[PDB]
């Protein structure tokens, strides 16, 4: 589910967010990403890819 | 700042609050320090 | 194939298997009768699952 804040549960990853399509591309060894800050701001989805 | 961990959510899904209870007191300690210094910090420049 | 097998290795000698690519119930092992002594450090037993 996209654009709603929910809860996630990504692969053991626990966090609450709104999940929406990124125009960011990911390297193909690569699962999530972080900001200047170090949050988690990307993810790569365990059955989609 | 000691804790096993530096995100609370894993401390959470991961311990049970009699155990978890120490790790997130230690979180607590250290961003509250952090909080305060950068406080008193604002504090001191907008005397400035 | 490792709880329910036959054979144990010596102590200075133990055996070491490598578990990978499946899904893992750790429920039943927890809640089960047979075990008489079950604790884990760094995890809860009952959020393993």
């Amino acid at each position: 589910v996209k654009n709603k804040c929910v809860n996630f549960n990504f692969n053991g990853l626990t966090g609450t967010g709104v999940l929406t399509e990124s125009n960011k591309k990911f390297l193909p060894f690569q699962q999530f990403g972080r900001d200047i800050a170090d949050t988690t701001d990307a993810v790569r989805d365990p059955q989609t890819l | 700042f000691g804790a096993i961990s530096s995100v609370l959510n894993d401390i959470l899904s991961r311990l049970d609050p009699p155990e978890a209870e120490v790790q997130i007191d230690r979180l607590i300690t250290g961003r509250l320090q952090s909080l305060q210094t950068y406080v008193t910090q604002q504090l001191i420049r907008a005397a400035e | 194939e490792v709880f329910n097998a036959t054979r144990f290795a010596s102590v200075y000698a133990w055996n070491r298997k490598r578990i990978s690519n499946c899904v893992a119930d750790y429920s039943v092992l927890y809640n089960s009768a047979s075990f008489s002594t079950f604790k884990c450090y760094g995890v809860s037993p009952t959020k393993l699952n």
